[PDB]
């Protein structure tokens, strides 16, 4: 097959989803050439927990998961096997066991505007830390006391997503990044993703 | 399991990551008038502020359910201290009204106030251009007398009423937030609740500050009388030698600085006095290089180097015709990780200092963000500008100026050479400890109710001659206010910061040489190129107001208090030399000696 | 066999040669205060004032036992019934305290006002010495658009609060003396109960007002309508040719005078306008023959001269600097013969016409000084001002300057001159009218309660347009206090006197100058040399307030009415020109026109 | 020829206020009164008896002065059948009077800054003064039904009220002094002569 990999559909793509809402976008049949993604080399951050790209050459596996979002650049540092941190506890979480590549850049000159951009969204609270590859896009207000939260804001009933601030001046940290995550995932099933 | 801990650090969570991103919006349309001066531009800034205001009070209102005695470890208690405490529920509608009415009266007074000529009506001066001329730069006994008795005449008796109605207010505002004076409400940043038995408290600060002046006077008393035999010289019959100098006389408006007195009584008025300002011009040095060869010091000490934001958005050069602005040299923290700089650089050696001293402010800035919002304001009341001078004394050593290039290397630094030095610095540095000090006791008493407000002006002046040894040319009756004459006093600020910060200034110093294994006077200590003398600042930089600052100073200096031991050991050379000229001279002061009286 | 009558004119008799003196003391305090300005001289006459009060008190009390219907006739009577009314004892203590704070603030907040211009913060202006001659002189529409938004704005939202305290405080104030309302408490200085069952009611002034002023309606539309279409050369594109004029480019602050659009609006510009300053000026004239001629011309008619004590005693030039004066002219009835006037002279045309006013204030004074010490006030509020203006107008014409000296015989009085004349005359006399009315009309109704707080503004700005004819340049909401801008309205003061103070002069000086057989125009009458015309107004004078103000009137005019046909006969020949010019220009405006609407 | 020593009593430095009027005695001296008349600094020197220039020769039995201060207004009260509260309740001439009344003004001397307040008068009484009667009682007068408890208060009035006199005040209002001459002609020999 020398059908090429939509990864361009992904990293170009112009709108990118917030982070709890992370848009996965399945690899059907996409076969990729990986030297090229390192070989442009634009990217901030180019971490493969697994195995090396450039030891990518032969090997084909059953589905790819391209994960992406967008989120600050501290929080980068969480994406990240067995990392802690209001994103990796509540957001997304990447497995103990990483075999898969990590890829962030910075965003600001898109994903910042003056007077502000809360466009992009977070977890804060969440009643348990997720699982891998768990997303949780429950508007439900969150219960921090014994009194019950009737859906209204107010003491001790804070909503659990709040708004990313990003702007133009902000520092390295706080300009947004915008991540994409990739996942390989083998099986019994035939191998068709090259 | 929801105890009332846990609850709280949810509370507090939220409010960080609610509160960080307004209080940007305040800061950077705070950024806008200062950068932009307009009508427009400050309705702005009152707009975005009123939101951070009404904001902040929802939030500490809210914040008072979770209580501070259930609360456990341990700056989540700091923290709910902090925000508990809410500024405004605590005086009644019409006084505030009525208060802040008198504060902004006495700030336009003093901003608007202008004296005139006796000779010419409408002639009139200002104090911020042309009467801080006048006193810097004259020789003249009568004109500087003129300037100075026209202005705590002019702008005095206007300020007293407002200075007495402000003082009763103030003091009952104090009281609501439970403190028991205005005064004591001041002291409060200095207290340490954090510590089980060893905490500071708010009535110690001023048994630590009175002790400091008891340590300093024999410094002081040398330094003011070769002053005074120097001046005797250039005034032959006002000064009296068993008697103190004269208001006017010290180099500006109230003499808090003696700095402008150096032509007067330089010790060696031959030798040349280090100014780099021409050798700097002539290498073709911008303003972006004196802010890259900043950064690079910093970088040496093993600090970071500046972010990008501040190169781009920062406004290091004078705007020019474009905008218009006050050009007050302020290091800004607008948050969201952005630090900038605002200073109108000029090619001067002033301005190289200058750049170091506000470039620590940012240091300090970059440093303490890590911990949460509240914990940033810094240690103390002195530690930011203590940072800032400390980081300037390293830079203006000739060492420093000869590796930059400013200097020919073999250019003589001698005993005389030093001795200029340490008396110029010594003028500025020493000079202002007792002026602050005294008029901080003066403020702090008439809060306490020790001063009758029928003696204020008596007993003001009795403390300067006692204190400061300095003498009022003119009598002063009750309804002169001489101490609303300063700007701090008049704009309600907090006076006694400049007083801690000399002494946190040479006791970091100190600190920081003896790590940098210099073996040598303390003043030609640069600190520069030292990893280790950077990594203990980093440790306590980063601290900001999390720890108690006893603790954070401990860490630094080995010790927790208030020392000026190291404050003495910098100018102990000028003081053993101060003795040498002085023993031929009178040295005190007999303080019932006036001008007036003849 | 007393009557109570009969006791009530021996308590009279001890009121009189008791209380004189002691007024008396109050009088002269006060005029040294205003003559020697001293913070002592102002304690010494506010403590005998306290004395004057404090016993008019204790005599009103006693003054009560005398009840009004067991009286029989009749200025005795009279005299009680103004003793019995006190003044101010009727508010509970704790609110008369609220009150004398809100009224001083107000008047403080009047005359502390200044105003600074938008984009320069520092240059600032005061109204009293500075806007004046901004609003006077002024031809560009924007600066004058911004001094009157500013002042409205700045001065009015601080009032607009205090003025809602007031009107309550107030209201309760009148309420508890008897007077509903308090807009009725003004109006009671007009009406005569008393008068055998046809006595004047105080509800029937607003009736006779407003009948008053659709009578002059006529006149004033004319007069705005050609003003109009003089003011649209001068603003080309901000002025509808339909609409009402806005309030800014009316000549003064609020538009209450017009006097200073003449230059814009002069009819016949190349014509020589009357000035005889310089005459006066070059003929080596100064104050003393200024007064010496005014005394002269009284002396005409057959009223008396000036007393020694006057000569003496007055202050009719500025001191210079013996000590510092109020430059405001006033005319004084100190009491037993102390009858002064102070000015702060000028040798002007000005000063000579408000010197000849001011005169016959003193000649009122003297000539009912026979009568009983209550009775001693003028016949109404309006009486006074009204003769001042009657003599003044009879000395302004050109026929008595001739004789004068002051203006050369060959001035050739024609079509042109008098027509514009009283174009002038038209500005500040007629023009005033339906401000004062509808100003007014508008305090009134508020105490009434017939306007809600929340609708103030708008329904002040309604009949400003319905009823003057004036528009706001910017919407103005509710909490702005554009009413109180005014110096009469911040500080409690009936403005009625001005509506009436003219219905008066002319209804007047037509009888005068009948009496006086002068065969001519009614404007150029001088009832000079007519000795019969002064014992008219002798007869007049002398009776003061003894008699109800209604018979006074009749026996000069046979009629006990105000009457403005007078008024317009003064100035029908300016009407009907005034009708020749408007043929092609509409007249009449429409109420809603607003500059801001496009 | 014991020349009369009129100058005491009008160049007296002290008069007494209008109710205590002092009546000076002149008895057995030649009395010039041309000098009176020719010094002409007076305001009112109207003789209602004879001609001053007339009485010159004639020899009076006895001749007393009356000396008292009161207002200017009050000066027309000063003569015969005239009536007012001073002529009423302080000093009456007689319906037949034959005698010189002289006043003048006493602004520079008996007017001080302030008030002099050292002058009084009977402002109420029970019934009018008969001719040259003298009342000095301080008795309170009660208005009105009520009797004087001997006490001030409602409806009792104290009889002499202050003159208020002062340096400023108008002609009218200012004190003015006053000299009465009355001539007495009697059985005995008639002594108080003249240049006869
Ligand atoms: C301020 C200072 O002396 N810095 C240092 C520099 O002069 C030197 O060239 C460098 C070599 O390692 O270190
Ligand atoms: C400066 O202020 C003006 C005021 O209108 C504004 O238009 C302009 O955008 C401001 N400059 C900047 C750089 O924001
Ligand atoms: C003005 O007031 C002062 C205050 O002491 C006084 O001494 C002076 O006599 C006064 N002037 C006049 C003319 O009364
Ligand atoms: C002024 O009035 C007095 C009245 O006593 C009179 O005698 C005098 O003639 C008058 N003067 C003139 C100039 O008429
Ligand atoms: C009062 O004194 C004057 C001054 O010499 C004198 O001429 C006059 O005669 C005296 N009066 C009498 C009544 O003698």
């Amino acid at each position: 097959p020398t059908n090429l990999c939509p990864f361009g559909e992904v990293f170009n793509a112009t709108r990118f989803a917030s982070v709890y809402a992370w848009n996965r976008k399945r690899i059907s049949n996409c076969v990729a050439d990986y030297s090229v993604l390192y070989n442009s080399a634009s990217f901030s951050t180019f971490k493969c927990y697994g195995v090396s790209p450039t030891k990518l050459n032969d090997l084909c596996f059953t589905n790819v998961y391209a994960d992406s979002f967008v989120i600050r650049g501290d929080e980068v540092r969480q994406i990240a096997p067995g990392q802690t941190g209001k994103i990796a506890d509540y957001n997304y979480k990447l497995p103990d066991d990483f075999t898969g590549c990590v890829i962030a850049w910075n965003s600001n000159n898109l994903d910042s505007k003056v007077g502000g951009n809360y466009n992009y969204l977070y977890r804060l609270f969440r009643k348990s830390n997720l699982k891998p590859f768990e997303r949780d896009i429950s508007t439900e207000i969150y219960q921090a006391g014994s009194t019950p939260c009737n859906g209204v804001e107010g003491f001790n009933c804070y909503f659990p997503l709040q708004s990313y601030g990003f702007q133009p001046t902000n520092g390295v940290g706080y300009q947004p990044y915008r991540v994409v995550v990739l996942s390989f995932e083998l099986l019994h099933a035939p191998a068709t993703v090259c | 399991p929801s105890t009332t801990e846990d609850r709280a650090k949810i509370f507090l969570d939220n409010f960080n990551h609610e509160a960080e991103d307004l209080s940007y919006q305040s800061s950077l349309a705070s950024w806008e008038y200062n950068t932009n001066i307009s009508d427009e531009n400050v309705q702005k800034m009152d707009e975005a502020g009123a939101k951070w205001s009404a904001f902040y009070e929802e939030q500490s209102k809210l914040a008072k359910n979770y209580p501070l005695e259930e609360i456990q470890t341990v700056p989540v208690k700091l923290q709910l201290q902090i925000l508990q405490q809410s500024g405004s529920p605590v005086l009644s509608e019409d006084k505030s009204k009525r208060l802040n009415s008198i504060l902004n009266a006495m700030s336009t007074i003093y901003s608007t106030g202008k004296v005139c000529k006796p000779n010419n009506p409408q002639e009139c001066f200002l104090l911020e251009p042309g009467l801080d001329n006048i006193m810097g730069t004259s020789k003249d006994y009568n004109e500087r007398l003129w300037a100075w008795e026209g202005w705590r005449a002019e702008v005095g008796k206007q300020l007293r009423p407002l200075y007495e109605e402000y003082v009763a207010l103030k003091n009952e505002m104090a009281r609501g937030y439970h403190y028991e004076d205005y005064g004591d409400y001041w002291r409060r940043d200095y207290e340490t609740e954090e510590s089980s038995g060893s905490g500071y408290s708010r009535d110690q600060l001023m048994k630590d500050v009175d002790r400091i002046f008891t340590e300093i006077k024999p410094l002081y008393e040398h330094l003011h009388a070769y002053v005074r035999t120097k001046l005797m010289d250039t005034y032959p019959f006002h000064i009296s030698p068993t008697g103190c100098l004269p208001a006017h006389l010290l180099g500006d408006m109230w003499g808090r600085f003696w700095t402008n007195l150096y032509p007067l009584t330089v010790p060696f008025g031959q030798k040349p006095n280090i100014d780099v300002t021409d050798a700097m011009v002539n290498q073709g040095w911008d303003a972006n290089r004196i802010f890259k060869e900043a950064e690079k010091f910093f970088v040496s000490v093993g600090l970071p180097n500046m972010t990008e934001g501040f190169w781009n958005n920062s406004m290091l050069t004078e705007p020019g015709d474009g905008r218009k602005v006050v050009c007050h040299p302020t290091a800004w923290d607008l948050g969201k990780g952005d630090f900038r700089i605002k200073m109108c650089t000029k090619v001067t050696m002033e301005d190289f200092l200058t750049a170091h001293h506000e470039m620590g402010h940012i240091q300090y800035d970059m440093a303490y963000a890590t911990q949460p919002y509240l914990l940033r304001n810094g240690a103390n009341e002195g530690f930011h500008e203590a940072v800032g001078e400390v980081m300037s004394l390293s830079v203006a050593t000739p060492k420093h100026l000869k590796t930059m290039g400013l200097l020919s290397p073999d250019f003589l630094e001698d005993n005389e050479t030093e001795i200029n030095f340490l008396l110029k610095q010594a003028l500025n540095i020493v000079g202002t400890l007792p002026f602050t000090y005294m008029l901080e006791k003066w403020r702090w008493m008439v809060f306490r109710g020790e001063i009758p407000k029928e003696e204020w002006m008596k007993k003001w002046w009795e403390m300067k001659r006692d204190l400061v040894g300095v003498v009022e040319p003119v009598p002063h009756d009750e309804t002169y206010c001489d101490p609303a004459s300063l700007f701090h006093v008049a704009n309600d600020y907090s006076f006694i910061r400049y007083y801690t910060r000399t002494i946190f200034e040479f006791q970091f110093h100190e600190a920081l040489c003896r790590i940098a294994q210099h073996d040598g006077p303390l003043h030609k200590c640069d600190i520069s190129n030292s990893t280790d003398a950077g990594k203990k600042l980093h440790q306590m930089l980063s601290v900001g107001k999390s720890q108690p600052w006893t603790v954070t100073l401990k860490d630094i200096v080995d010790s927790r208090n208030m020392d000026v031991g190291p404050l003495l050991r910098y100018f102990e050379p000028l003081y053993t030399w101060l003795q040498e000229k002085n023993r031929k001279s009178y040295v005190g002061w007999n303080t019932d000696w006036s001008p007036y009286a003849d």
